[PDB]
RNA sequence: CAACGGGGCCUUUCC
């Protein structure tokens, strides 16, 4: 059954990117998906996304701009320490100068750059580049 | 990509597809560059004056180059009722 | 494709799609005012009725259940809500 | 960008209607073409002749944008389009390919072959898949007369027309040649019907 | 009577409307049945960009059904009484804050007291006569979110001219960007 | 889906987006509640109460019109059943299969189906015991299932 | 003067 709606959403976005579609519909569009999409949009990997509110869990339509190489989740959400953030980035990212590891922290969902300049840690949530 | 003191150190800054915004590689021999002549004052097809679109080998192989060209053309003008956003 | 308005699909496409596969799901059924051969009430009947609806003050069947939409007993006048 | 003079006219609109260009393929239509107007009964689909004209004008603009007329190659294997491409390359400075395509004409840089065009026009992608394949090999743009069931792979500019009809084939080629000539300036004003009468492009077996 | 419908400490912000609320009641005895028992509370004015102001008449909302039933017929009377003003009836709904990790324990924080749900009900009360047919939430590239509300074609002609007033009042009440449209 | 099969059915009700009663509905909330209590006194389950209500009347959903679900209304009025309705129907089906099996002893397909139905019953009863609908010592017994269904 | 992080006040809410 459905175990990670964030994983489903990111897989759908990855498939749409690989096929060259400039828009994608994802369901059921949870808050964690909203925050992940917000981080991706703020870093410019996706364009505008709009939340469809049916009285069910909802849907999200994202506009893709072709700048996304790959977004995916890390399941399970491993606990990541300050020293382990660097190891995760080295393992997951194509280069040290771009790409983003996204964490869910007590200060909110944010990328590893914001985590390192806020001196916060948490559980790993995904990546984007 | 540039080094310190702002010098462009990467050779061959590459083109991108006008439909998918992906890089046109040096070996992508299925890609095309479509130039459409400009028109003013009853035609005459001004030589050397073009509107340029890049279509990638992936789009062409998927057969989406036609629809992508329709959309891009109509976005730039050049076509009145061919492409519909809603489908 | 590779560009389409997923947020403003055509009404024809939304009518063609399955009732659950539309952008926002909703029922395709409706309700009907049936004029009974008697009087004193205009009877409300579900389109996809499962029960053989009878008159409040009579003994005629208004509809017979079917796999999908119910029939109308072959004597009926019906308005759609 | 194109004025109402470039816009479609009733005379060539009714010319297309007589040529039956709008009578598209049967319920089998490739789901890559929104060029299908409302579906006519008995299965045949009506092709939007307005979109046909607009795409033909765009393709003509591209052909006229190609600097050297000899670097434009018109390709037809079907007899319904062999005369069309021959007369097209007669009126325009194009290079015709009628009959067999002698595969290796874009690769294989040897004699008797290896034309190097900047553009290729094909009457039917299904029967001219070889030319389209070689164009995809050597970065050649493709304009194709595509019916609602014609494949769109490696086809850049699809002009919707009936390809079961020699009338539609000949008239579409005639219109393309006339319009590209008008862009080139051979025809000074876009009000004359270019008196050369459009039966030069129809195939005649007897 | 103002003394009858006080429901709060008398203030000049609402004295005029509470006095005018008696005149139609006196001149329309047939409206006594549905208008007599209902009673309102503090009313505040929201500036609109078109130089107008909107009177958000708040009610403690035990008896919101009465205002809903009589609202379509005294709204026009109220803008006739005083122009340059858009009159809207809102409920007064308590918000309980979401309990924190170190907060004290209160009993279960009913879902009707949540900030999201009360804002949805505020928007419904704002557009009472017209039923909402859809909602969307647009997250711009800049980072701000705007809520689009899709309204049905039926009965919308009583609010078609005060949609901007609705938007201004909602933005003042919440700080959240709203846009109304009627999907045709 | 299809807990005890390979089916992939998706057919279900698609209740409306609107959370309010339709504009053409004029019956009172108390009137529909009285109809509900009358049907329950007649002895109908909530499911068929809702079906008959929606068919012979204009009530699209007692939940949207009366503001309460049908089983909740029945419990509030003191007409709640001794066991939940779905568990009751599962136990009735299990009784029917067990009786059909004790006749003629050779329907191995019936034995398999009875195993499936009893597993379903045990899962539902476990859920009900966890949510405290059923007593913590409640136990489904094949020997008394008939005496419990009637 | 720019960016980044920290804290507090109302906004129906408290440290
Ligand atoms: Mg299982
Ligand atoms: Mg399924």
């Amino acid at each position: 059954t459905r175990s990670s709606v964030l994983a489903d959403a990111l897989n759908a976005i990855n498939n749409a990117e690989k096929t060259g579609k400039r828009q994608v519909l994802i369901r059921p569009s949870s808050k964690v998906i909203i925050k992940f999409l917000q981080v991706m949009q703020k870093h410019g990997y996706i364009g505008e996304f709009e939340y469809i509110d049916d009285h069910r869990s909802g849907k999200i339509v994202v506009q893709l701009n072709g700048r996304l190489n790959k977004c995916g989740v890390i399941s399970p959400r491993f606990n990541v320490k300050i020293g382990d953030i660097e190891k995760w980035t080295a393992n997951l990212l194509p280069a040290r100068q771009f790409g983003y590891v996204i964490l869910t922290t007590s200060a909110g969902i944010m990328d590893h750059e914001e985590a390192r300049r806020k001196h916060v840690s948490g559980k790993i949530l995904g990546f984007v580049y | 990509m540039e080094n310190d003191k702002g010098q462009l150190v990467e050779l061959y800054v590459p083109r991108k597809c006008s439909a998918t915004n992906r890089i046109i590689k040096a070996d992508d021999h299925a890609s095309v560059q479509i130039n459409v002549a400009k028109v003013d004052e009853e035609g005459r097809a001004i030589p050397g004056e073009y509107v340029t679109y890049a279509l990638s080998g992936y789009v062409r192989s998927r057969g989406e180059s036609d629809d992508s060209l329709n959309r891009l053309a109509q976005n730039d003008g050049l076509l009145k009722n061919v492409w519909s956003y809603s489908r | 494709v590779l560009v389409q308005d997923l947020l403003h699909p055509t009404a024809a496409s939304e009518a063609r799609k399955h009732k659950l596969k539309t952008l926002v799901q909703g029922p395709r059924s409706y309700f009907l005012d049936v004029k009974c051969p008697g009087c004193l009430n205009i009877t409300t009947v579900f389109s996809h009725a499962q029960t053989a609806v009878t008159c409040e003050s009579c003994s005629t069947i208004l509809c017979t259940p079917t796999g999908g939409k119910a029939k109308l007993s072959e004597g009926t006048s019906f308005r759609r809500k | 960008s194109l004025p109402a003079t470039f816009d479609l006219t009733p005379e060539d609109a009714q010319l297309l209607l007589a040529a039956n260009t709008h009578l598209g393929a049967r319920n089998v239509q490739v789901h890559q073409e929104p060029y299908v107007f409302n579906a006519r009964p008995d299965g045949v689909h009506v092709i939007n002749v307005g979109k046909t004209w607009e795409k033909l004008v765009l393709a003509a603009r591209i052909i006229a944008a190609i600097p050297n007329p000899e670097d434009v190659v018109a390709i037809s294997s079907r007899t319904f389009g062999q005369r069309a491409v021959l007369k097209f390359a007669a009126h325009t400075g194009a290079t015709p390919i009628a009959g067999r395509f002698t595969p290796g004409s874009f690769t294989n840089y040897i004699t008797r072959s290896f034309k190097e065009p900047r553009l290729v026009i094909v009457t039917d992608p299904r029967s001219d898949a070889q030319a389209i394949k070689e164009a995809s090999y050597v970065n050649i743009p493709v304009i194709a007369l595509t019916d609602l069931d014609s494949p769109s792979e490696f086809v850049d500019v699809a002009i919707p027309c009936n390809n079961r009809g020699k009338h539609s084939i000949g008239l579409i080629w005639y219109l393309l040649a006339r319009e590209v000539l008008r862009l080139r300036g051979a025809l000074v004003d876009r009000t004359q019907p270019w008196s050369i009468m459009p039966d030069l492009y129809f195939y005649r077996d007897p | 009577p103002q003394a009858k419908i006080l429901s709060q400490a008398p203030t000049e912000l609402e004295l005029q409307v509470a006095q005018a609320f008696v005149e139609l009641e006196n001149s329309s005895p047939e409206l006594k049945a549905e208008l007599r028992p209902l009673q309102f509370k503090s009313i505040r004015e929201i500036d609109v960009a078109g130089g107008k102001k909107a009177l958000a008449i708040f009610v403690p909302v035990p008896s919101l059904a009465g205002f809903h039933k009589v609202q379509t017929k005294l709204t026009r009377e109220l803008e006739k009484k005083f122009q340059d003003r858009h009159v809207i009836f809102l409920a007064e709904r308590r918000i309980l804050p979401k309990p924190s990790r170190t907060s004290r324990q209160v009993q279960k924080r009913p879902r009707s007291r949540t900030l999201t749900a009360v804002h949805d009900k505020i928007l419904e009360d704002l557009v009472f006569p017209t039923e909402i047919v859809g909602k969307r939430v647009r997250y711009l590239v800049g980072g701000n979110k705007i809520q689009k509300v899709l309204l049905d074609s039926k009965d919308v002609q009583q609010i078609d001219y005060k949609l901007e007033s609705f938007q201004a009042v909602y933005n003042k009440l919440t700080g959240k960007q709203i846009v109304f449209e009627i999907p045709s | 889906g299809r807990m005890h099969s390979a089916g992939k059915g998706i057919s279900s009700s698609a209740i409306p987006y609107s959370r309010n009663a339709p504009a053409w509905f004029k019956l009172s909330s108390e009137s529909v509640i009285e109809q509900i209590v009358k049907y329950a006194r007649k002895g109908l389950t909530p499911s068929q109460i809702g079906v008959l209500l929606r068919d012979a009347h204009g009530v699209t959903q007692a939940r949207v019109i009366t503001g309460n679900k049908i089983m909740r209304i029945l419990k509030s009025n003191g007409l709640a059943p001794e066991i939940p309705e779905d568990l009751y129907y599962l136990i009735k089906k299990a009784v029917s299969v067990r009786k059909h099996l004790e006749r003629n002893r050779k329907d191995k397909d019936a034995k398999f189906r009875l195993i499936l139905i009893e597993s379903r019953i045990h899962r539902l009863a476990r859920y009900y015991r966890t949510v405290a609908v059923l007593p913590p010592n409640w136990k489904y017994e094949s020997a008394t299932a008939s005496a419990l269904v009637n």
